RNA sequence: AAGACCCUGUUGAGCUUGACUCUAGUUUGACAUUGUGAAAAGAC
RNA sequence: CCAUCGACCGAUCCUGAUGUGUUCGGAUGGAUUUGAGUAAGAGCAUAGCUGUUGGGACCCGAAAGAUGGUGAACUAUGCCUG
RNA sequence: GUGUAAAGUUCCUUCGACGAGUCGAGUUGUUUGGGAAUGCAGCUCUAAGUGGGUGGUAAAUUCCAUCUAAAGCUAAAUAUUG
RNA sequence: GACCUCAAAUCAGGUAGGACUACCCGCUGAACUUAAGCAUAUCAAUAAGCGGAGGAAAAGAAACCAACAGGGAUUGCCUCAGUAGCGGCGAGUGAAGCGGCAAAAGCUCAAAUUUGAAAUCUGGCGUCUUUGGCGUCCGAGUUGUAAUUUGAAGAAGGUAUCU
């Protein structure tokens, strides 16, 4: 609200906080990103390195849907098991009856290998998997099943 | 004055460039002796 | 005009943008009016449902394959499986799409099942129908009554079967095979015919 | 019928028979007024394809239009601006000669509606077109369920609004990625993309 | 059909294939006994275009490459040039008989 | 200008918090009196009346 | 009478030219408009 | 939370096992290199002061430039009639 | 109710016409986010019949996918300083 | 005496123009301004100028999007996204497919021998129960007016005898 602004406090003081010498003017230094290579180089080269120039190749008509592949790590994998049956599955899963985790159905494209799994066999269904993620799943007696 | 004519202006009255103008000059340039094969007093016969 | 450490902004306000400002002050009014329009439209044709029955289709785009949604209309082959002519289906509240095709079997079966459920719940009136029967039906909401259902993710328990080749290696080999498929067949062609 | 033969013959514009016919008809059309009434279509199959019927209330006009581009009509070539706008020659009109023919005929016969038009002939100076016209007031048209639609006032001078085939062509009214800018009207799409939409609970 | 995995050649999920009756709109390119008959009469009445006659004589002089380069110039694309030169050879293959 | 901000978003959970806090305050007689209500002849709050 | 002289401003304008960048006009060629013959030099 | 030596992931350089569409694969071990990374998450949302950029942009102020119109009752010049 | 009239469905056989100075190509100008050229327009060239268009890097060769131009009508959701 | 083409009439009956401005369909088209100068660029495919509508207009039932396990006329909102891209690659600029919703609606010709029958239509006259019906006479029309078909098909011959 306007009653909290310093405009109210500057009433009665000549320059409104803008100085007597500098004399707040319209656009000293230009408009927008003017002079980024000339008189604003000392700002851009310090706080925005990399600003000027071209790097890499162009990609005409990029469709972002081609690259949809959300990641899930191993340490978060068991959140996808039904919460009502998570405690039962941990104690009862074995090589004959292991939980099936459909990562794609939950919105994920690749399983990554960060963290530690429960020492419980799991059947993990995924479009993609990292090398370490599959080794850790196979080490707790589980398996990775590729889907499409 | 120079607005009025290609010959206008100067601190003396003078043309300042050749008054013989090419046949291929455009309107506003053709003042003087247009496409003159020669100039000056004719002496002898023709 | 460039100053202390701050993100570089892209504010596109260099045209006469104030001549083209649209403030939706009428959001609540349009909500109420759109609601009255639905009310009158339903009252006009009762007890026939307002909404035509719509099919269930997969969504395109590897980002949206997992999803299923309502499509535009049932295909000619799907209606043919139930025995309904395309021109007749439009008069009994069934949407028709001549553009969609049925390459696979799963969506075809799902929509044939939808058509059979709808046709089993359908009651057509005629001249022999008395107003007592007509007054006995309420205006059903077809979209809610026949909803689109996501097929469930696989859950539960199953035996663990471990192949000798890892899934990561399978992905790597599939990529390599695709990448060099064109040049390995060219090396093959130029070799068999010469030898 | 003969219409298929006429269709296939009219595609052979460089054969001796068609060259002879086009030469003589170009001379004949060039000897008459720039706009004149045609007693009948000179290409009856082409007229049929575009919606014409040999009924009372269907009218054919012929018109020639001058060929070439559009010289910018500024005095002595001065544009009074930046060099990017200094061009006078090699400029082009954004509507086609077909649309110009349709519009001039529509102005001459202001009691009629322009249905469609087609090319008939061509020389270095003129292109010749034939314009199909329909009389909204004629009872043969007002009683015809296949042509009643044009009586409605929303089709008043549809050729002046680019609503005919040639007009819709020049407006860029077509489907797909090649027509993103003009698909639903160029100016409409520009206005939509340059409107700041503010809701009550700004998000 | 599809391989069942997310990468490689013929990638994608497996579905049970269903036969599709081809749409009638997919026959657009096919010729009919109507058009073939009409077009052959019209070629008798009309004759040849001047560039086609220039192109017959190139083939007769055994200038195969010379005819293709003119046909591409006149028609616009290399694909249409290939069809036209082939057609104009068959015209010669019908004068000998 | 008309495109001033007129309406304000509030998180729905926080709005519900405020509703619950307001209902709880209605059972405290000191707050009801300081609010300015003439409730001095009511024995207890909440005041509940039969469904008739 | 917010110097008309002088200076400053990355403020102009009138005028000039072998300034930078263009332009109406004009000229030159090709193609189209554009058809029907003959003789003589050329090339497959 | 700080200083310091490591370890993990991506880029770069090197090494190069079992194997092969024999040119692919890339086990394994190294490198004063490199990243807006990891190493038991901290974010999202609303509001307020201050600061930033685009907007008439704290208020008033050019000389100019453009588009479309109105004037030869003054005056300049030709013409017609006195 | 002129219901030997009209229309609808399934199956078999033979067929199955489908828009040209247009498509397309070159060039010029303009325009577009459209980048060896997005649309539009002028001029030159000028088609075909499983052909034609499109598939966001120019070209030839081989496939594949997807529609069916150059003719036409049509409520609603959308706009609204009159 | 026909026909074709072209005229005339204060011929019988109609129709157009002009106005309004917020929104709508097109044509034409700047510069101030920003780039701390400036010419490409920007302002802007904007203002001014011109033509044409309606209660909405335009668009619209794929010569579409896609590359998926595929969607399925048009339009709008949210998002995509200040992104792919364009740009003295500077200042700046900048869409689309998908996804969620609002609303949902589909179709018509040309190209076909009715050929055992122009089956079609304007007008005049008479008449009536008059947004028109009936009868009749000219005219239009075979250089093609009706019925039949529009690619999702469909047609011509058979069909189960069914609705
Ligand atoms: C390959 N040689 C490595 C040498 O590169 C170095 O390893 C660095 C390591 O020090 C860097 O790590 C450095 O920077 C990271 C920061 C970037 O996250 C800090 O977290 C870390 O404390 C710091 N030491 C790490 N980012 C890359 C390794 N290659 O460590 C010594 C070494 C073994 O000789
Ligand atoms: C308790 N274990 C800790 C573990 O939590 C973690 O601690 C990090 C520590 O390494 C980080 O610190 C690290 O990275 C910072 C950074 C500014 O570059 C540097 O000081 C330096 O590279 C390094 N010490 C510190 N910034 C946060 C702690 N939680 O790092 C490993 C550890 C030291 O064993
Ligand atoms: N609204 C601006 C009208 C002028 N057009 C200029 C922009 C055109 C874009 N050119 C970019 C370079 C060509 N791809």
């Amino acid at each position: 609200p306007t009653r909290l602004t310093k405009t109210r406090k500057h009433r009665g003081n000549v320059s409104a906080g803008k100085g007597r010498i500098g004399k707040h003017r319209k656009h000293p230094g230009g408009r927008g990103k003017a002079g980024g290579q000339h008189h604003h180089r000392t700002n851009l080269d310090k706080y925005h390195p990399g600003y000027f120039g071209k790097v890499g190749m162009r990609y005409f008509h990029k469709q972002q849907n081609h690259f949809w592949r959300p990641e899930i790590n191993l340490d978060k994998l068991w959140t996808l098991v039904d919460s009502e049956k998570k405690d039962e599955y941990l104690s009862k899963s074995s090589a004959s009856a292991a939980p099936v985790i459909d990562t794609l159905a939950h919105g994920y494209g690749k399983v990554l290998g960060k963290g530690r799994l429960p020492e419980v066999p799991v059947i993990v269904k995924a479009r993609f998997v990292s090398k370490l993620a599959e080794e850790k799943i196979r080490a707790v007696g589980g398996v990775v099943e590729l889907v499409a | 004055n120079p607005v009025d004519h290609p010959h206008g202006g100067g601190n003396h009255q003078h043309i300042g460039k050749a008054s013989t103008i090419s046949r291929g000059a455009v309107s506003g340039q053709k003042a003087g002796l247009i496409a003159a094969r020669r100039t000056g007093l004719l002496r002898g016969t023709q | 005009a460039i100053s202390k450490n701050l993100p570089l902004l892209n504010n596109h306000f260099r045209k006469h943008w104030q001549e083209r400002v649209r403030v939706h002050f009428d959001q609540a009014g349009k909500k109420a009016s759109r609601r009255q329009s639905r009310l009158r439209k339903a009252a006009k044709i009762a007890p026939r449902p307002i909404d035509a029955l719509r099919p269930v289709v997969r969504a395109p785009t590897v980002k949206y394959n997992r999803k299923v949604r309502a499509g535009r209309g049932f295909t000619l082959a799907e209606l043919k499986a139930v025995g309904i002519a395309p021109k007749y289906a439009r008069t009994i509240g069934i949407s028709v799409d001549h553009r969609r095709q049925n390459k696979s079997q799963e969506t075809f079966d799902a929509n044939v099942a939808r058509l059979q459920e709808y046709k089993s719940k359908l009651v057509i009136f005629d001249k022999k129908t008395k107003a007592s029967e007509v007054a006995s039906f309420e205006q059903v909401d077809v979209s809610a009554t026949f909803p689109v259902e996501q097929p469930a993710p696989e859950s539960g328990l199953r035996a663990v079967e471990v192949p000798e080749q890892t899934a990561y290696r399978t992905l790597r080999l599939a990529r390599n095979e695709k990448k060099y498929k064109g040049i390995r067949e060219k090396r093959a062609k130029e070799k068999a015919e010469a030898e | 019928g003969a219409y298929k033969y006429l269709e296939e013959l009219q595609r052979k514009k460089q054969s001796d028979v068609m060259r002879f016919l086009y030469r003589v008809r170009c001379w004949e059309y060039r000897q008459k007024n720039v706009i004149h009434r045609a007693s009948r279509p000179s290409r009856p199959d082409k007229a049929r394809r575009l919606g014409y019927k040999a009924k009372q209330g269907f009218v054919i006009y012929r018109i020639r239009v001058r060929r070439g581009g559009r010289k910018r009509p500024v005095p002595k070539g001065a544009t009074y601006g930046k060099p990017t706008n200094q061009g006078v020659n090699q400029l082009k009109y954004q509507k086609s000669l077909r649309s110009t023919a349709e519009e001039r005929v529509g102005r001459r016969a202001s009691n009629l509606r322009v249905l469609n038009s087609y090319w008939v002939n061509q020389d270095s100076t003129y292109k010749y077109f034939e314009v199909i016209l329909v009389d909204p007031s004629h009872k043969a048209i007002r009683r015809d369920a296949r042509y009643n639609w044009i009586v409605n006032p929303v089709h008043k001078h549809r050729e002046a609004r680019g609503l005919t085939s040639a007009g819709k062509k020049s407006r860029g009214i077509n489907k797909g990625h090649l027509f993103n800018k003009t698909k639903a009207g160029r100016r409409h799409t520009w206005k939509k993309h340059n409107t700041l939409s503010l809701w009550r609970y700004r998000s | 059909a599809k391989s069942g995995i997310a990468a490689g050649v013929n990638k994608g999920r497996k579905t049970t294939a269903k036969e599709v009756a081809p749409k009638i709109s997919y026959r657009k390119g096919a010729s009919s006994q109507r058009t073939v008959f009409v077009r052959s009469i019209v070629k008798e009445v009309a004759g040849l275009a001047p560039y086609e006659r220039r192109l017959i004589e190139l083939i007769r002089n055994a200038g195969e490459k010379r005819a293709k380069k003119l046909a591409k110039k006149r028609l616009g694309t290399h694909k249409r040039a290939l069809r036209k030169v082939e057609e104009m050879t068959q015209v010669i293959a019908e004068s000998r008989r | 200008k008309t495109w001033r901000r007129w309406n304000v978003k509030v998180n729905h959970n926080e709005k519900r918090y405020a509703t619950a806090s307001a209902i709880a305050a209605s059972a405290v007689t000191s707050l009801v009196l300081a609010r300015g209500h003439r409730v001095e002849q009511v024995k207890e709050l909440p005041l509940v009346v039969s469904n008739e």
